[PDB]
């Protein structure tokens, strides 16, 4: 039961094509992107990033979800591309300020009661 | 009821159209405009010799904060909390505690005057006239730091313009 | 009624000062501290204690709007006086 | 004839009762085929029979502007296809069937 | 004072050349006037 | 038309909330307590969600108050139980339950202060 | 009722409920409910499947011709399996009224688009979707048209912090504007002024 | 104020224009939710800051509605009074800046000197010469100062002059109507179904009015003239606001010579709150007053959608409660959204120095887009 | 305005106006700075008797909206949401500009 309305797929295998063909559009953009923003990083890095945003949401099981966050990458791509960002935003994705927040029990006792 | 502002016919015999082309030709209405601006600069400007003369004001004016006192010399706040209370930016700190006299008194009253918008709501909700927004508008500073009022600074203020304030009090209670 | 710390601060009507140890003293160096010279609770215990012939005296701060709201106080015990909840000012029965 | 009906975009239309008696023709011939006991029908069917009533007793076109209740007889001709292409529609749509299905318990309740 | 200039212009204040510890020949400024002179050089009040 | 997926809502990776504000967090569900200097009960008719308290300090200047946490002052409304325990959920949120206080119906009878042999007597009205 | 209390006008109540039900009688496929307030406004409810026929029929009948779309808006309600309400308010020059149209959604299921109904829908549907994350399917440009470039999340939903979770500066050291987790040097104070003693009899609820 | 434009251009014909907001994005709607109604009631004078009293009024026009309640008629006169100094005020920055922007630049200082006597009026009766915060959802704050209404009436009767100097500047000059006619046309339709209101949609040659169709405060009981456009231009909707100043002034005189006497708020110390005196010598005044300055008034549950004709157009308000002190939703309505929407279409076909021409001519204020 | 004259002439033939009749520049004839203390008159709630407040209560008389076609529980006429508009007049006391 549960019947529900379809954003774009029917099931899980249009999702996944639909996935496969945002990470090959954002797989060429990386490359200009770097070049035209004139980042600090390299393609190789950038592309690792790429994928480590999309294994970030490898746990999902659920059309709707997969391709709405398909429409959400295809709005960055579409932001990325038209150059409607700064180099700021793209930065943004490293978070090369930010201080590395340890993981252990000790560091977290240590530093404070945050868990 | 309604009006037209560009429902004109213009008139199509020879001698109107001979003085539209007269227009075109000779440009009278830039001349006029011309003339506008020739007269305009022959007379007295609008421009007040500041900082020597001040601009017009009124005794109801929001400027500079500061907290008043009671005749006898004691400060007319008793820590009620209505203004901090009402403030629709959150820019009043209050703590109190009893004195040593037992009195009701704050021990704590800062105002973030880079957060107050000087909207006056603390003022008109304050049950003692403790608080009020005085005529001062020339307080600009150097650093972000020294527009952080605390209770000494406001006390300072109010003692600084407590002549000018009450007359401007007595001028505009009777509308309150 | 401004006192001094023993470091050399002023202290506040509040009772405010930094302690010797105290790293925040140094955004007074080279510059000043802001204290207000005039104690409410040394200002308001100058004022004499007002003597009235009646059990209940009203107090409104002086001023009629510009004071107070208004308020009753009441003078039957003759161990101490009473006292104004918002303006402070005291008030006494004649004794003897 | 008059001209410059006094809005950008709408043209002064000589001979405005042929276009009136052919555009209500129309309309009632697209309500023809609408099922006889839905409202949608019946109403601008009443609607309808109603202003080509008052069209074919009327050959001013000022009178016909002040009893039709619409004035310059131009936009009255718009709402006419207005009307008659929601009406293709909503043949199209078929809104006469009932209702899809009821909100959730509490889908309406206000405060809260 | 001078009541035939217009509104604005029909009050004004010389600035003294030394307040209370610097030369104020040149550097002046409109925090130098006090509460009632300001009340005054305003237009709150007609009476100085 | 209708996929007809049978699979628990999960919405967490659509709500932009931070990696470390989802799982490290514990909201509360409970009907909010009447406060003992009031007798009126209408503040206890809802259902109140809200965060952990997290660490509150002393500003250097101005000795303010400062956070870190942006859930410190997030507070929802619910009619049920229920529906907060699906809006926990459905944001991924691990979450505490506390079942409604209610006050028991008591007997109460003004002669019984009046009384002739009972305790229940009262000494002044 | 003297001076102080505002007047009721009983014409426009009558006229407003005898559209209400002839709205309701030619549209019963999608129409659930329709109300009339004390203050002479008239909504309708209705199913989400009929968002384009009842816009249309609104826009286009003779007797209703609501040519003009005044506002698109939604409303965060947590606590309903419907997370979001969506509010079309049309006004009719013709008839000098106005009339006002709910629907409701949730996270996962679109809503059709009114840009072919209304032009005006456009950037109002495009604030809908960057405030509360409602998608709407066959928009001709469907983006962010408020937040920030690469914001994350949707702040006009009643889970979203007010500070929200990142605030800007500059650095030095990578000479640009980054990001970071928000810190406040003071805490926004939360104030619980809502009171017990209820205000509005009229408006009280069953006990369960 | 601040916008990024970004458009598509074939040689100098404009192809494309896609314009990006959200640069004063600053959240006053979330914002709004968290105070209570009054505290609630600044944030319209920054909503639209160039016309404050016509958002302060449609907000407590919403909050009066929703409260079942109605000001008294001295506050409904002095409103309306200062409605149209207000309409002026904006007419005059949105023509001034408008010629600014395709060269003028010398009305803006002859008609700015006007907006600073009329900021002295702003201050003179709240102590603010732009954010006020004077129209209140019970009334009228405070009662207007004993010399008000003379001063009002020496400046309403010399400002005919200026804007005649206005017209002499701009009305027949040649580059002016160049610059203006025939640009950015709109249809009736098109306007009618892009959303657009105000001098938007009466440029086009539509009659609508919310004073005249549906009058709020006491519109009904003055008498003013509606200025129609023919062509659906610049020009005509410059023309437009010229006649609408005239019409303002009109309103203000027929204002200040019927101002009826009486109280200022509500005479409902639960809504409005009570004098000074009251409060400080009655125990009933004293507990309204720390009630309504500290929790504030309820609301009965409720949704409304409240507009005005505003100078920039139809300004509306959806406000929501939820029966507490504090709205549970406030939707704002502004016709500058739409006005930017549908400049993409009205740059269709037309030069790269006529963008600028139409974006003064939708009088655009980014605080109420963006809001 | 202190202008002599001849400058008064000249400005008002470049202008084609009187200026002197209407000074855009304020003088006299404005209010003075100080005015006497104004009284100030009660509201009509200001009785002694006859006044109770659930007789002036504006909020207490709010009421839930009418429902009206509730989906969970003849001629017929056509009707329209409000009588038509009717047809403004052209302004006369200055129909074109
Ligand atoms: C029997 C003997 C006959 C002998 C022949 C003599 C006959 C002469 C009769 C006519 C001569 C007049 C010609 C003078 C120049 C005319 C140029 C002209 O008219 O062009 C205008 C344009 O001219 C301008 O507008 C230029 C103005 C630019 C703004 C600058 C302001 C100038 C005004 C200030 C006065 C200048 C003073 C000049 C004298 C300088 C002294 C050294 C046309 O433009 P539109 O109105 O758009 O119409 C065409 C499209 N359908
Ligand atoms: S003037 Fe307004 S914002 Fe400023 S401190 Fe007073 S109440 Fe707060
Ligand atoms: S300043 Fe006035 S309102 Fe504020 S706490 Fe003191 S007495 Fe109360
Ligand atoms: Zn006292």
């Amino acid at each position: 039961g549960t019947s529900v309305k379809p954003i774009f797929s029917r099931d899980m295998n249009e999702a996944k094509r639909r996935v496969r063909e945002l990470y090959r559009a954002w797989y060429r953009e990386v490359p200009n992107t770097v070049h035209l923003f004139q980042l600090d990083i390299s393609v190789k890095q950038g592309r690792d990033k790429v994928r480590e945003m999309f294994m970030k949401n490898a746990h999902v099981t659920d059309p709707r979800v997969v391709d709405l966050l398909v429409i959400k990458g295809k709005m960055e791509l579409e932001e990325t591309i038209n150059v409607w960002k700064q180099r700021t935003h793209i930065m943004r994705f490293f978070h090369e300020t930010e201080a590395p927040r340890p993981t252990d029990f000790l560091s977290k006792f240590y530093v404070g009661h945050d868990p | 009821t309604y009006k037209f502002v560009n429902m004109r016919e213009p008139s199509m015999d020879m001698k109107s159209v001979t003085d539209r082309a007269a227009q075109t030709l000779l440009w009278t209405e830039l001349v006029r405009g011309l003339g506008m601006t020739l007269s305009y600069l022959f007379r007295e400007p609008a421009t007040i010799n500041y900082p020597f003369e001040k601009g017009p004001l009124s005794p109801r004016f929001r400027g500079e904060h500061a907290l008043r006192r009671y005749p006898s010399g004691e400060e007319r706040c008793i820590a009620c909390k209505l203004c901090e209370a009402v403030c629709p930016a959150q820019a009043i700190t209050i703590e109190a505690e009893p004195r040593a006299d037992g009195s009701r008194r704050t021990t704590r009253y800062d105002i973030d005057m880079t957060k107050c918008i000087y909207c006056g709501f603390c003022q008109e909700a304050c049950p003692v006239d403790a608080i009020v927004e005085g005529p001062n508008f020339e307080f600009s500073t150097e650093t972000h730091e020294e527009l952080l009022y605390n209770k000494e600074k406001l006390l300072n203020n109010g003692d600084k313009w407590e002549a000018e304030i009450a007359a401007n009090i007595q001028a505009d209670y009777l509308y309150r | 009624g401004v006192r001094t710390s023993p470091t050399g601060e002023k202290v506040t009507h509040t009772g405010q000062a930094y302690d010797d140890g105290d790293y925040r003293r140094v955004r007074f160096s080279d510059r000043q501290k802001e204290v207000n010279e005039n104690f409410a609770i040394d200002l308001i215990a100058e004022q004499p204690v007002s003597e009235v012939g009646s059990r209940v005296i009203s107090c409104d701060g002086g001023g009629g709007a510009l004071g107070h709201p208004r308020v009753y106080i009441n003078l039957d015990k003759e161990t101490k006086t009473g006292t104004c909840g918002y303006c402070g000012l005291q008030f006494r029965q004649p004794h003897h | 004839l008059k001209k410059t009906t006094g809005l950008v975009g709408l043209a002064v239309c000589e001979t405005p009762h042929e276009r009136l008696k052919i555009l209500y023709t129309k309309i009632l011939d697209v309500l023809g085929q609408i099922p006889k006991n839905a409202a949608y029908r019946k109403y601008t069917e009443q609607i309808t029979n109603e202003k080509l009533g008052m069209v074919k007793a009327e050959p001013d076109v000022k009178k016909l502007e002040e009893q039709l209740q619409g004035g310059q007889i131009e936009e009255v001709i718009l709402q006419a296809e207005n009307e008659l292409s929601l009406a293709r529609k909503m043949l199209r749509w078929k809104p006469w069937e009932p209702l899809v299905e009821e909100p959730p318990a509490n889908q309406w309740k206000w405060p809260i | 004072e001078d009541n035939k200039q217009f509104f604005g212009r029909h009050r004004w204040v010389i600035y003294t050349t030394e307040m209370n510890g610097r030369d104020t020949f040149w550097d002046v400024d409109g925090s130098m006037v006090p509460p009632e002179w300001h009340r005054w050089l305003h237009c709150m009040t007609d009476d100085p | 038309q209708l996929i007809a997926v049978d699979e628990k809502l999960d919405i967490t990776t659509l709500t932009g909330v931070p990696e470390e504000h989802i799982k490290t967090r514990k909201v509360r569900i409970f009907v909010p307590a009447r406060n003992n200097m009031q007798s009126g009960v209408n503040n206890t008719k809802k259902w109140k969600m809200e965060f952990d308290t997290r660490e509150r300090w002393e500003n250097p200047l101005m000795g303010w108050s400062s956070t870190a946490d942006p859930l410190s002052n997030l507070v929802l409304t619910f009619s049920t139980k229920e529906d907060a325990v699906a809006f926990a959920e459905k944001n991924g949120w691990s979450f505490d339950v506390e079942e409604r206080k209610v006050p028991k119906p008591k007997s109460k009878s003004y002669g019984a202060n009046f009384s002739w042999n009972k305790r229940t007597r009262v000494s002044t009205k | 009722t003297r001076p102080t209390i505002r007047p009721r006008n009983d014409v426009v109540h009558k006229q407003l409920s005898a559209f209400g039900q002839y709205v309701a009688e030619i549209l019963p496929k999608y129409v659930q409910q329709v109300q009339v307030s004390c203050f002479n406004e008239l909504e309708i409810f209705i199913h989400p499947d009929g968002v384009i026929p009842v816009l249309t029929f609104l826009r286009d009948h003779t007797n209703a011709q609501f040519k003009s779309l005044a506002d698109l808006t939604a409303v965060d309600v947590p606590t309903r399996q419907n997370r979001f309400e969506i509010v079309y308010n049309l006004l009719s020059l013709r008839f000098n009224s106005r009339i006002r149209v709910k629907t409701y959604t949730d996270e996962l299921t679109p809503i059709e688009s009114s840009v072919t109904v209304y032009k005006a829908a456009n950037w109002y549907e495009r604030e809908i979707w960057d405030m509360f994350g409602v998608f709407f399917a066959n928009h001709p440009d469907l983006r962010r048209i408020l937040t920030d470039y690469g914001f994350e999340g949707h702040p006009f939903r009643k889970d979203f912090p007010l500070s929200g979770y990142v605030e800007l500066r500059y650095d030095d050291e990578v000479k640009r504007v980054v990001a970071e987790p928000v810190e406040l040097a003071q805490e926004f104070r939360k104030f619980d002024l809502n009171s017990p003693w209820e205000a509005f009899p009229a408006y009280r609820q069953p006990p369960e | 104020g601040v916008l990024r434009l970004v458009m598509e251009l074939s040689g100098e014909m404009v192809r494309k224009c896609d314009p990006h907001i959200g640069l004063l994005h600053r959240g006053t709607e979330k914002l709004i939710e968290y105070k209570t109604y009054l505290q609630a009631l600044p944030y319209f004078d920054r909503l639209d800051y160039v016309s404050m009293m016509c958002n302060e009024q449609a907000y407590s026009l919403a909050v009066e509605k929703l409260l079942n309640i109605q000001p008294p008629p001295r506050a409904q006169w002095i409103r309306v009074l200062f409605g149209e100094i207000t309409r002026l005020l904006n007419h005059i920055m949105a023509v001034t800046t408008h010629a600014l922007d395709i060269g003028a630049m010398t009305p803006f200082f002859w008609m700015f000197e006007e907006r600073e006597k009329m900021f002295e009026f702003y201050e003179r009766v709240s102590g603010a010469r732009m954010h006020a915060a004077y129209i209140r959802p019970g009334g009228v704050h405070q009662d207007l100062p004993l010399g008000l209404l003379d001063d009002i009436y020496e400046f309403s009767k010399n400002f005919s002059f200026r804007i005649d100097e206005l017209e002499e500047m701009l009305t027949n000059n040649r580059i002016w109507r160049n610059r203006t006619v025939d640009i950015g046309v709109v249809t009736a339709e098109d306007a009618l179904n892009y959303g657009f209101s105000g001098v938007m949609l009466r440029g086009s040659g539509i009659q609508w009015d919310l004073r005249k169709t549906q009058p709020y405060d006491v519109y009904d009981q003055v008498e003013f003239d509606v200025p129609i456009g023919s062509r659906g231009d610049c020009y005509d909707r410059y023309l437009c606001r010229v006649e609408e100043m005239r019409q303002s002034l009109r309103i203000i005189s027929q204002c200040l010579n019927k101002m009826p006497p009486g109280e200022i708020k509500v005479d409902d110390a639960k809504v409005s709150p009570p004098k000074r005196a009251e409060m400080k010598t009655s125990m009933e005044s004293l507990i309204h007053h720390f009630k309504l300055y500290t929790e504030g008034y309820q609301v009965p549950p409720g949704a409304t959608y409240t507009a005005i004709e505003a100078p920039k157009g139809e300004f509306g308000v959806y406000l929501v409660s939820d029966g507490s002190s504090r709205p549970y939703r406030c939707k704002i309505k502004a016709p500058g959204f739409a006005h930017l929407a549908g400049l993409d279409k009205m740059s269709k076909g037309h030069m790269l120095a006529d963008v600028v021409a139409i974006i003064g001519t939708q009088d655009i204020v980014f605080g109420e887009v963006d809001r | 305005a202190s202008a002599t004259r001849v400058i008064q002439l000249l400005r008002n033939w470049a202008s084609g106006r009187d200026l002197q009749a209407k000074l855009q520049l304020r003088y006299q004839e404005i209010s003075k700075r100080t005015q006497p203390p104004p009284k100030l008159p009660v509201g009509p709630s200001h009785k002694l008797s006859n006044n109770y407040y659930c007789t002036r209560d504006g909020r207490r008389e709010a009421m839930p909206p009418s429902i009206v076609m509730s989906s969970q529980k003849t001629e017929k006429k056509a009707v329209t949401p409000a009588p038509p508009i009717k047809r403004w007049e052209l302004s006369k006391d200055q129909p074109y500009l």
